[PDB]
RNA sequence: GUGGGAGAGGGUGGUGGAAUUCCCGGAGUAGCGGUGAAAUGCGCAGAUACCGGGAGGAACGCCGAUGGCGAAGGCAGCCACCUGGUCCACCCGUGACGCUGAGGCGCGAAAGCGUGGGGAGCAAACCGGAUUAGAUACCCGGGUAGUCCACGCCCUAAACGAUGCGCGCUAGGUCUCUGGGUCUCCUGGGGGCCGAAGCUAACGCGUUAAGCGCGCCGCCUGGGGAGUACGGCCGCAAGGC
């Protein structure tokens, strides 16, 4: 209800999962969407079509929340982490500014076993 | 450090003539010299061991030029040693 | 003695009493803890990287300096102490390499 | 795709306090460039290293940024 | 001796950013996580994603290498301090002062023990979840010792180049690290690759010998039994020789 109009959106994607979130320019959020925000259940939700399907929904949530000009945040990468700013590109909102902003250490912190 | 004239007393003390910075006097007190300063450093910084290494190689050095000197010529290595206070 | 560099990183928001009274506290240091002034360049305001202590800058003072060899780390610990500073670093001085020259 | 040092003055290496040329070695995430594409030597790139870490602890090289266009 | 140099060699003090976790705060719902697919697990006491603030511990991305240092194990953020080794140039000084080294003596990854500290992430044992002939094993979720620090033990290993140290001889080419030079090139010292002669059962090695020689040490004598048994020494123990 607040009547927003600009902002932030964040994707992220694991090879687990995607999910979306619009937000204002100092941080705080608006709406979100996933890929079980959309019934899609187990695996199905590391897909790019559901991150399509949320891209587009958050999009189409905060569209009617007033949003217009949003500027994107990708961390992670993975799986359709790419078919999820492709959608909210063609969302009709105007995508400005695309970032790539995955976090990575300098080095801290052992890894589980699966991952080394 | 050991810084340049900090030898150059040293060798000029030990020497056996005007010039000589190689005999086995000045060979033995400069190395002895260094010996000390390590023996100063390695009193704390126990944990040190990859100089205490070197030091025992140094005080090997020490001694055999001593045992050169002592075969060689024993006056001139009693005079070294009761010069140094060491042995 | 030996030859040193010194770099303050203050807190841009000062007033003129204020930056004054550090700088006169570093002297007094400097001053108290052996070291001589060989010159000064203080470029002082300009606009860091990364925040350092949220403020997107910083007032910068470099010192070049020689003094004593154990004293250089406590002289440090001294500089570091103030609220104001924000960073400081020491090295000592090398000769200037040129590359590609 | 030209080298760094190719266009470039002839200049300190050692030099931290200096950010307007140590800056053009790093990428546009703050990642120092690889030698291949610095242009200089082992003793160089060894010395380009530990200059610009310097500056960086100084805040006024990046320790790191973020990636545009993608 | 003097002049110069490279280096993640060691030690003590300090300090910087990313990241994980956790606590506080804001905004914001209905899921998150995880897999081959799942489930346990966590989420309305408000998670995940997001923005700000704090606490703490460990480890230092890019540079980084087919690279450097070290006797070996081994050594990467940055700054300072204390310090070992080593290379080159000058041809100055001593005058064989050398090599090797049974025995001793000391250092020696990881794990393990002892007494204190500390604890973010990881993680034997362990508690659970799906697989599915069956987990008690791989896959998933928790998790304690341990991992870290100080002090004292332990002395092992594919501790590997499976190649003991020292010196002298014996084509070259090529790639590189680091000094010196009159700097297309030359000349020392390291690290690789191809290859003369030569060696080798072959593979292969070949101025970084596995070539030609000398010196000194260690070691070997079919496989199993068995690195066991007895004894001795060391060790709190586990255990080691
Ligand atoms: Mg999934
Ligand atoms: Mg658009
Ligand atoms: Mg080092
Ligand atoms: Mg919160
Ligand atoms: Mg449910
Ligand atoms: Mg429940
Ligand atoms: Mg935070
Ligand atoms: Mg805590
Ligand atoms: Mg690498
Ligand atoms: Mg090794
Ligand atoms: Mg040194
Ligand atoms: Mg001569
Ligand atoms: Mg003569
Ligand atoms: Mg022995
Ligand atoms: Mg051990
Ligand atoms: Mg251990
Ligand atoms: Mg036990
Ligand atoms: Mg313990
Ligand atoms: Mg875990
Ligand atoms: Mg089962
Ligand atoms: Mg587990
Ligand atoms: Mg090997
Ligand atoms: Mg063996
Ligand atoms: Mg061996
Ligand atoms: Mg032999
Ligand atoms: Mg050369
Ligand atoms: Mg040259
Ligand atoms: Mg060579
Ligand atoms: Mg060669
Ligand atoms: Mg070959
Ligand atoms: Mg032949
Ligand atoms: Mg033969
Ligand atoms: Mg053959
Ligand atoms: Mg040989
Ligand atoms: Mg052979
Ligand atoms: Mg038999
Ligand atoms: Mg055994
Ligand atoms: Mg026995
Ligand atoms: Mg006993
Ligand atoms: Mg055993």
């Amino acid at each position: 209800k607040r009547q927003v109009a600009s902002g932030r959106a964040y994707i992220h994607a694991s090879y687990n999962n995607t999910i979306v979130t619009i937000t204002d320019p100092d941080g705080n959020p608006i709406t979100w969407s996933s890929g079980g925000v959309i019934g899609y259940k187990g695996s199905r939700k590391g897909t790019p079509y559901a991150a399509q399907l949320a891209a587009l929904d958050a999009a189409k949530k905060a569209m009617a929340y007033g949003m217009q000009s949003v500027d994107v945040i990708v961390r992670g990468t993975g799986a359709g982490r790419e078919q999820a700013i492709r959608a909210l590109q063609a969302s009709g909102l105007q995508v400005k500014s695309i970032v790539d902003d995955t976090p990575v250490p300098h080095n801290g912190c052992r890894p589980k076993k699966k991952f080394r | 450090p050991i810084t340049k004239e900090e030898k150059q007393k040293v060798i000029q003390e030990f020497a056996r003539f005007p010039g000589d910075t190689g005999s086995t006097e000045v060979q033995v007190a400069l190395l002895t010299l260094r010996i000390n300063r390590l023996s100063e450093h390695l009193k704390v910084h126990k944990k040190d061991h990859h100089s205490h290494r070197g030091l025992l190689m140094m005080v090997g050095q020490r001694r055999r030029l001593l045992r050169y000197l002592q075969r060689e010529d024993p006056e001139r290595y009693r005079a070294l040693i009761e010069k140094l206070g060491i042995r | 003695m030996r030859r040193y560099e010194v770099n303050i990183v203050l807190n841009p928001n000062l007033d003129q009493s204020q930056l004054a009274l550090e700088k006169e506290i570093i002297q007094r240091a400097l001053e108290n803890y052996g070291a001589r002034v060989e010159k000064v360049e203080e470029l002082g305001l300009r606009r860091l990287a990364y925040p350092i202590a949220k403020d997107p800058q910083g007032y910068f003072l470099w010192y070049q300096v020689e003094m004593p060899e154990d004293r250089v780390n406590d002289l440090a610990r001294e500089l570091r102490i103030r609220d104001n500073v924000r960073r400081v670093m020491v090295v000592k001085s090398q000769e200037p390499f040129l590359a590609n020259a | 795709k030209a080298k760094v040092k190719a266009t470039l003055g002839e200049f300190d290496l050692r030099d931290y306090r200096n950010v307007e040329v140590l800056k053009r070695f790093l990428s546009e995430t703050g990642k120092i460039l690889p030698r291949r594409r610095t242009g200089l030597s082992a003793k160089e790139q060894r010395i380009l290293a530990k200059t610009i870490k310097r500056a960086r602890i100084l805040g006024l090289l990046p320790f790191t940024e973020k990636l545009v266009r993608k």
